[PDB]
């Protein structure tokens, strides 16, 4: 199988990148740090579950968007782009051969993070059940190899667009502000300058237009703690879904954007 | 027959870019592609590549569809501009390509050492230079057991000897039964490694054939001259009895331009009387026929100091 | 530094710190807090204790300074016996009108210290051990009823 | 010192009731019979320069009417004007204008004092260490001062040591305290008006004592000053308009205990409430905290909580939504940060104040609650105004 | 006479990157640098451009000293592969380098009609190709009246017609006074319009003068492809008693490699026995002459499939 | 003169830039919307706002402007054909920093007129004297300040060989002197628990040019002149630096 081919080439080539070591030590150091902080202050539980959410929000969308957002555009511009249609290969082999690539260094990253908060925790906090600790490890590491799946997918369609490189970059930028940072805080000016008083039913439905929220809400479906340890995302006790229409909102954004990569890879040449 | 383009008259929609190309290719020729005007020779490319689809006609690359991986394992390509991965190192890129093709690793040693890369097979791709970026582009060309070259400038950026060396490749290459395409924008320097010529103007294909045939088929001056001439007052009138214009710019550096169709008297005019030095019998070269080709199909020479 | 131990004399206008209160008009031992710049007045010694006790003013480098009972009436104290406030003997629980809270009186030696212990009741301790909840426990068990 | 009956004592009913008519006299007086007397407009009793103008030693005397002027200012000798001794019983002073350098109206005992209605302006002469107390009461039992009005003076309304007494419409304006109160058990003040007062209502080891519908407008230091009182109760004041003079506190609690402080209104400060870390746990809930730069300090690191029975106060910068539609915000209120706490520890960090590194810290508060220290919140706050008619 | 090294010895360190040039361009005449071992056309490259200072020697540039504020505006200088500022228009830059140099803006639109830059003056370079970016380096290149030109490949990417008629300007400003050095690492396509060569090997200087020279100094064999002119092994048999190579190629094509030192008496024969009507002589060309003059330094020839 | 020949050019290409153009935007659209906010709810609250936005932004204008001055000019070749020509490296670099100092001087007149404008117009009763002086000191030190970091880039341009590793050293410069500093000044004040020296701290501040913007105007043992001198120097220092790296590349 070629996608194999193009996945251990994708592995070894994203592997010598010298930003994604350096953002993926500081994530690991960051987890490292918000444990033991939560290992000192401790029940603070969801203090330490909402800050890991947090900081997994906000790094693992810029470690995908830094793998992929050259992936179609420096592969056509680098002029490698048509000898490797020239090669015995398709585009969805191509495409589905880097996303394995990028896949797996995402997954070996938030299990590296995952693993040292994990290990933090057992080695500081005497007395600590593992029954629950290795289930909401899990959990994360799941959640977030899926968020970094979905931001892969993101990187792909904005970059199957583009003919240069700096609007590639330009767009990952956009992308990264406005799902992180900007949704939220335009959510947060709607139910703060109508006081709640504007379309009180459709506005929990909101938040799954969003997959950095749909995040959090997996993430603190366990642990609530207090009220005022989520803003906006308090609005999602509101939602009359279960717990495993998250998982499938989050498979289905992984599944719309891959398919829509595919159709803009297919149309481009 | 390797390429067997029939009636191809491939559209960019309201506007027609290639118009009636009927290209045989045979087996052992280094048949090259000439032409600047219109995207006609690179349509032609992507129809040989199978990266177009032709509205018309058929094109029949080794006897099989041009998208199959029948064809596709026995083809090479070399395209013009190729940046590769820079973090890569040389092993590493054509092992990637090697298994892409399904070859054999053990050649990827091979060519390593076939080309120039055997010193610097460890190194990383950004610190290589343009002509050892050629070379490895000619040798992820070579993977396998090609029977079709699709070269594109193969030689931008090489040395003055890899370049000769290249093309003694490549003579070799065409003895074993492979055939390569060229195309090159510098013509001379590829006019004497070709076994056909095929100028395209307009989206038209103007002229196709063997270097002897072209010239045969277009009536050109032949521009001889006889440097070291020891007599040069009479030698100014004695060739142009025959309508051949004795011209010259330097003490004895006379261009004697010709009909060719006289060529026996003036060579015995030549040689019965007065010794030479160094005779340059200049045929008319690949410039001069592509320079009348485009003329043909409609065309106007620049001006003085112009272009 | 030399010159966060000199003792202020107190005036006939000086302000208590927390209470804003004149100083010079209640009984009692009166206490200061002497800082790199100006002196902090206080009326009563239960009021800086308090005041002492808070934890902006816990990492400061000021020196702490009370009146001394022993060489002094209870009734109008001088300000040249005026001894370390982290070096004394305060004993509470006495019958003495103060100023503000407890009736913390204040000594340098054992002697003075076991005696207002004893013909009046109370218990004679450290500065180390002085706490929000004695302090308050005290002033109940002293002013209320 | 001559008995008040060596002035014309015309008699108008009999019942030990006189008038004395219009003019002026000259030096104190006594009164030591149980009498009525009712003066009228124009008799001005003013004393030379020293002792007491009025001395009252007599059980049931209602004198109303009078214009006492300039008696003494020897503060020791207690020159007041109305000196009134335990042995006097049920004093009824009422409606009189009153003008001198010592204390107003001076009680030291008497029970079921009801001075009523008073002007007891001052004079504008010292450095108010020695302008003396208009309205003192000392060791008293029982009394009820009402619709009084003091002016410029020290400390004025000054209680020391009293078992019950009501204070009710008293508009006290240039004086150092409002009302100053101090082992005071079981009392009760009601409306007061305090303008242009050095610290306003101070009170300083009392216990058990109502403290309802006081105003306090343009009063600077602090607002309401509250040292070591317990088992009270802060029941609807008005503080409005406290300005630097202290950096400007409307309640100021220090070294106090389990209180009721509800349905206030403190506006315009620089400091809305300033919490001692040695008094905790009060019932604070349905105040009104508007208009000031900083609403609470609490500089510790033990958690409080401001709400009792599921509701809060109203705060102005409070920035929240009300999806249930229940009066109550959807999201607790925080009042302080970590970088407040900093800049109060270390005031070196005045100087780090505009970086943008302090609000990138905000932010890393914001977004991580593990850096988040406890503070001083309130659970479901109000969203509207609790307070209107304090407002007026 | 521009351009007069007279012994320059660039050392960069220990180790001497150019040792002992002995170069002497005259006026109006067109010389061409070869060389791919060491770096010693690049530092006298830079030392004659002034961007460089000689270690030990001289360097004299149209009389002057090499960085002078006068003989800099009377210079011309194509550079390797560049970009120009992308946002701005083709105009804007021409006219910027015109105010940089001091000439005539008036100038500048007429160097855009000349160099075939006239319908895409107005759009921005980002939007060209190589051949016009190559153009623009060019127009600029010709700002002012330059009297001495260094190009260095000045027709990669250009189109053979434009190729043609950039030789013909350079020939045209030759024949006014001006002086060209034009650098390649493709020596057919310049053999022809170069009047001296100048062959540099890893630090020396190897072999200066016209083609003429270097063919006389050179013991290098003659080319000579006929096809019938009676038969192919009639004719094979009368080179070699004599001392020359004759080729014995497939069917209707003789190929002699002669020694071009008896060959006034040899073609006499081969007038007087047949027909010249299908034949080619070529003398020993560029690039076998460079192929000697480094194999004369070290550089021995490579295997029989190689580079 | 050369100087001007240059920073013509530089004018152009810098106006026909697409990220600056989105950056001044961005930045025009921000400081309205603080203006707006400043008067829906005076004076001083708004300049301390403006000064946390400018201080945020202005490094970023200025390195976004200048990373590839002269890398980008070495790897694009033209660097080689300008030394060619009647010119010093001394014009070069003046002539690019007289440019992109125009450029910057261009950017802040729009988007803090904008802001002056707004303000002008929302809050009446607010004259013009006291808003002239403050708003003409704002964009005197927001010029002063974004010239430093403009020279910063200088700096940075020409001790690089290749144009990516001039954009992560400049990202390392914005970092360092706006975020990285005055949070270790911040470690050390409470680390060493409060018995720092106060008249080093000060003194200390002195050494980042983004405090000395908020010192300026924010209005500390120093005079109100000696600030605009160490500004002053922090553009002189830098820009001799710049010049004697450029000076002795290649
Ligand atoms: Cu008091
Ligand atoms: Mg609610
Ligand atoms: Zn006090």
């Amino acid at each position: 199988n070629q996608v194999w081919n193009i996945a251990r080439k994708e592995l070894s080539d994203g592997l010598r990148n010298r930003w994604l070591l350096a953002i993926s030590l500081l994530f690991a150091v960051l987890a490292v740090g918000i444990a033991w902080l939560g290992a000192a202050a401790s029940t603070s539980i969801p203090a330490t579950i909402a800050s890991l959410a947090s900081l997994a929000t906000f790094l693992m969308p810029l470690i995908a968007l830094l793998l992929a957002y050259d992936a179609i555009v420096g592969e056509d511009e680098g002029g490698t782009l048509m000898l490797l249609l020239t090669y015995p290969l398709g585009r969805g082999q191509i495409l589905l051969g880097k996303f394995v690539g990028h896949g797996l260094i995402l997954a070996l990253a938030v299990l590296i993070g995952f693993g040292c908060a994990a290990l933090a925790i057992a080695l500081l906090v005497e007395g600590v059940e593992l029954g629950m600790l290795f289930w909401a490890f899990g959990r994360f590491m799941i959640s977030s190899t899926l968020l970094g799946w979905v931001f892969l997918a993101f990187a792909y369609v904005l970059s199957g667009k583009v003919n240069e490189k700096s609007s590639a970059a330009g767009l990952a930028l956009g992308v990264w502000f406005l799902f992180v940072l900007v949704f939220d805080l335009v959510l947060l000016a709607l139910l703060v300058l109508s006081e709640g008083k504007f379309n009180p039913e459709l506005l929990p439905w909101l938040l799954l237009l969003n997959p950095t929220d749909i995040y959090r809400l997996i993430n603190l479906s366990g642990f609530e703690g207090s009220g005022s340890a989520m803003g906006v995302l308090s609005l999602g006790a509101d939602l009359p879904v279960p717990a495993a229409v998250l998982w499938l909102c989050l498979l289905a954004w992984i599944g719309v954007s891959l398919l829509l990569a595919y159709a803009i890879f297919r149309r481009r040449l | 027959n390797a390429v067997e383009i029939q009636g191809v008259s491939q559209r960019y929609g309201s506007m027609t870019v290639l118009h009636d190309l009927n290209l045989n290719l045979g087996e052992g020729e280094v048949l090259g592609l000439f032409g600047h005007n219109g995207a006609g020779k690179t349509t032609s490319m992507k129809l040989i590549l199978g990266l177009l689809s032709p509205s018309e006609g058929q094109v029949k690359v080794l006897g099989r569809a041009p998208n199959d991986p029948q064809v596709r394992r026995q083809l090479g390509y070399l395209p013009e501009n190729v940046t590769f991965y820079p973090q890569l190192s040389g092993r590493e890129t054509l092992r990637h390509f090697a298994r892409l093709k399904g070859a054999a690793l053990t050649q990827v040693d091979e060519l390593l050492e076939q080309v120039g890369l055997a010193h610097a097979a460890d190194r990383r791709v950004k610190t290589y230079s343009k002509g050892m970026r050629q070379r490895l582009g000619l040798a992820q060309a070579l993977l396998g057991e090609p029977r079709l070259l699709l070269l594109d400038e193969p030689t931008v950026g090489l040395d003055p000897i890899a370049t000769q060396d290249l093309y003694l490749l490549i003579d070799r290459l065409r003895q074993r039964g492979t055939s390569i395409i060229l195309c090159s924008h510098v013509l001379p320097g590829v006019e004497a490694h070709i076994n056909r010529a095929a100028i395209l103007a307009k989206g038209c294909l103007q002229a196709v054939g063997s270097l002897s045939q072209l010239r045969a088929e277009a009536g050109l001056p032949v521009r001889i001259r006889a440097s070291g001439i020891s007599e040069r007052d009479s030698w100014l009138q004695r060739w142009t009895d025959a309508g051949h214009s004795a011209r010259g710019l330097s003490e004895s550096s006379i261009e004697v331009v010709a009909v060719n169709g006289h060529k026996l008297v003036l060579l015995r005019q030549l040689l019965g009387e007065g010794e030479p030095e160094d005779i340059e019998i200049h045929q008319p070269s690949l410039e001069d026929l592509y320079r009348y080709y485009m003329e043909r199909a409609g065309d106007v020479r620049a001006q003085e100091g112009r272009l | 530094v030399q010159q966060s131990l000199e003792p202020v004399a107190f005036h006939d206008s000086d302000e208590c710190h927390v209470c804003g209160m004149i100083i010079t008009d209640f009984p009692g031992p009166k206490g200061q807090a002497v800082e790199k710049r100006g002196v902090k007045k206080f009326c009563s010694t239960a009021e800086m204790l308090g005041w002492w006790l808070q934890p902006e003013n816990r990492l400061l480098d000021a020196k702490l300074y009370v009146h001394d009972m022993g060489r002094s009436v209870w009734e109008k104290p001088d300000d040249g016996h005026l001894i370390d406030a982290t070096s004394a003997y305060y004993v509470v629980g006495t019958s003495l009108k103060g100023a503000m809270g407890a009736s913390l009186a204040s000594f340098a030696e054992e002697q003075d210290a076991k005696a207002l212990a004893g013909m009046h009741g109370g218990r004679v301790l450290r500065f180390e051990e002085i706490d929000q909840a004695l302090l308050q426990e005290a002033a109940s068990m002293q002013h209320g009823g | 010192a001559p008995q008040s009956i060596t002035t014309l004592p015309l008699q108008p009913d009999g019942e030990n009731r006189w008038r004395l008519p219009a003019g002026e006299y000259q030096g104190q007086f006594t009164i030591e019979q149980p009498m009525q007397l009712r003066c009228e407009p124009g008799a001005v009793i003013q004393s030379q320069g020293q002792g007491s103008s009025l001395l009252i030693s007599a059980p049931d005397v209602l004198v109303e009417g009078c214009t006492l002027y300039e008696w003494g200012s020897d503060l020791t000798a207690m020159d007041s004007a109305v000196f009134i001794l335990p042995a006097a019983e049920r004093a009824q002073i009422s409606n009189n204008r009153m003008r001198g350098p010592g204390f107003g109206v001076f009680v030291d005992g008497t029970r079921d004092v009801q001075v009523i209605g008073n002007e007891i302006d001052g004079d504008a002469g010292v450095r108010s260490q020695d302008r003396g107390n208009g309205i003192h009461l000392f060791a008293v039992s029982g009394a009820r001062v009402l619709h009084n009005h003091v002016r410029n003076a020290r400390d004025g309304i000054y209680i020391d040591t009293s078992n019950g007494n009501h204070l009710e419409g008293n508009v006290i304006e240039d004086v150092r305290y409002g009302v100053h109160y101090m082992f005071a058990n079981e009392n009760s003040l009601i409306d007061n008006v305090t303008r242009r007062t050095r610290t306003g209502y101070a009170l300083m080891q009392s216990r058990k004592l109502t403290v309802t519908g006081n105003r306090s407008e343009q009063d600077q230091n602090y607002g309401i000053l509250m040292n070591y009182i317990t088992y009270s109760t802060i029941t609807g004041n008005f503080v409005s308009d406290v300005q630097r003079g202290g950096e400007g506190k409307a309640l100021f609690i220090y070294n106090s205990l389990f209180n009721t402080i509800e349905n206030n209104h403190f506006e315009k400060s620089s400091l809305g409430i300033h919490l001692t870390a040695g008094s905790e746990d009060n019932r604070i809930s349905g105040n009104a905290f508007v208009g000031n730069q900083q609403q609470v300090k609490y500089v510790a690191s033990r958690t409080q909580e401001w709400s009792v029975d599921g509701r809060g106060n109203y705060w102005s910068d409070y920035l929240g939504w009300d999806r249930n539609n229940d009066g109550l915000g959807d999201i607790a209120y925080e009042p302080n940060d970590n970088v407040d706490r900093l800049l109060w520890l270390y005031p070196q960090v005045r100087l780090l104040m505009n970086s943008p590194s302090i609000e990138v810290l905000r932010w890393v508060q914001r977004a991580f609650p593990v850096i988040k220290s406890p503070g001083v919140q309130d659970s479901h706050p109000l969203m509207k105004l609790p307070t209107e008619k304090l407002l007026t």
